[PDB]
């Protein structure tokens, strides 16, 4: 299936497989409180899970995978692709983080939080490095379905199907790049800078779960929380 | 058993 | 300007290769929970002095400031030690070389809490270095890009020696004779394994920094220093 | 006040 797609028909699947920019609870008089903000995040991301489950399915190549290797893809993967998509709507928004189209958040917010803020600078200097690069929105669905192939394949024959769809997912940013008028050492530069930021991605994913738990978090959350634990 | 494997097999 | 964009592809190898940490040996001597910690806790300590002057041998880092060097192996030192691991440990399926006299399996790492789960995804990452055929070149560039990338968030000079070293694996792909297709592909299986040894290195610290073993070992002052940094 | 400050001058 994933595999006879060609590079324009994998992006046309991704972009249309977009999940929306959902809105949060905010109220901008309701004074601010680290239970309210939490709340407001939590309630926000547990809405956006539900969203990544049913984007996921539609992700080249993951139908094809079993049921219980959908579930822990999804498990090591959920908090990565929030933050990406986080970071990915707060380009346009230098200093500050677009959790929704109602509710930017900038430093000190995340200080009202004990332990957030040094999570918020990363994820503002990720933004920040997406904004250089001029990142493209082809480029964004591309790494994020690397994300949700690739933060659990080394985790669990049919972990040999994830890395075919993943060099799919490469030979699709190369041809973007190639189509953007970059040369081939500018591609496989970018290509390189991109991936490294996956790292990082990855880093504060782990650094946040570690906060997440020893956690008022949804059912949802709770046993995606639990699978780090 | 999982939400998670709830929502991914409907 | 420094001298590293200046080098060119297999003057970039040669230097990496020249810079290569010698492979320590263990103490000599069943192991226990305390044992097992003072015995890679030792050996680990004394690896963390041929790091600092390999790292200085790597082309560009010595052209950063002494607090971006600090930070820098502060933020990927747990990360260069599993690289090195790893690859130690690639002609040895299902066994984890910490060094030449010290050979552990899975059934090793069960008289030490937790860290089970870490050696089965170090050995999953040595096996994925033997099935992709991965070469010494190779090694010490993405040794190196670790290096610099993973505390470059927390500037333009990094990003440009960073640039440079992946001329440098192309280089060394097109010189295996690997298509243009067969070149990027390889090239991002490398780049997103660094992402499981990012992931191994947050969930391996976790359990160094965390007050019970913190108290179980005579951890070294350099080790401790090493370790609150990820306060 | 820093072990990792000497051993990088040395
Ligand atoms: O790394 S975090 O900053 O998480 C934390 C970091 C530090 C302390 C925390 C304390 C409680 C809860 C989360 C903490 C994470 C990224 C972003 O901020 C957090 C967070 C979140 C907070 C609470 C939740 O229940 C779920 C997600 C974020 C988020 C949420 C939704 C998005 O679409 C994007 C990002
Ligand atoms: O990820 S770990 O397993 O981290 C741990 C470190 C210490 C205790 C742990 C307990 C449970 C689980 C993990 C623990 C780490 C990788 C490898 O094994 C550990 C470990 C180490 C142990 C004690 C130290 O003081 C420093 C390093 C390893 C190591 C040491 C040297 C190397 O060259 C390569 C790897």
């Amino acid at each position: 299936l994933a595999l006879s797609l060609t590079a324009d028909q994998m992006v046309s699947a991704l972009l249309d497989a977009e999940p929306p920019i959902l809105y949060s609870e905010y109220d901008p008089t309701r004074p601010f409180s680290e239970a309210s903000m939490m709340g407001l995040l939590t309630n926000l991301a547990d809405r956006e899970l539900v969203h990544m489950i049913n984007w996921a399915k539609r992700v080249p190549g993951f139908v094809d995978l079993t049921l219980h290797d959908q579930v822990h893809l999804l498990e090591c993967a959920w908090l990565e692709i929030l933050m990406i998509g986080l970071v990915w709507r707060s380009m346009e928004h230098p200093g500050k983080l677009l959790f929704a189209p109602n509710l930017l958040l900038d430093r000190n917010q995340g200080k009202c939080v004990e332990g957030m803020v040094e999570i918020f600078d990363m994820l503002l200097a990720t933004s920040s490095r997406f904004r250089m690069m001029n990142l493209q929105g082809e480029e964004f669905v591309c790494l994020k379905s690397i994300i949700l192939l690739n933060s659990g394949v080394y985790t669990f024959e049919e972990k040999d199907h994830i890395h075919r769809v993943l060099d799919k997912i490469t030979d699709t940013l190369i041809h973007l790049m190639a189509k953007a008028g970059l040369t081939l050492q500018q591609q496989h530069q970018r290509l390189a800078q991109l991936l490294l930021i996956l790292s990082h991605i990855r880093h504060m994913s782990n650094k946040g779960m570690e906060h997440l738990y020893s956690m008022p978090l949804s059912d949802l959350l709770l046993e995606m929380l639990d699978a780090h634990r | 058993h999982k939400i998670l494997h709830r929502l991914l097999q409907d």
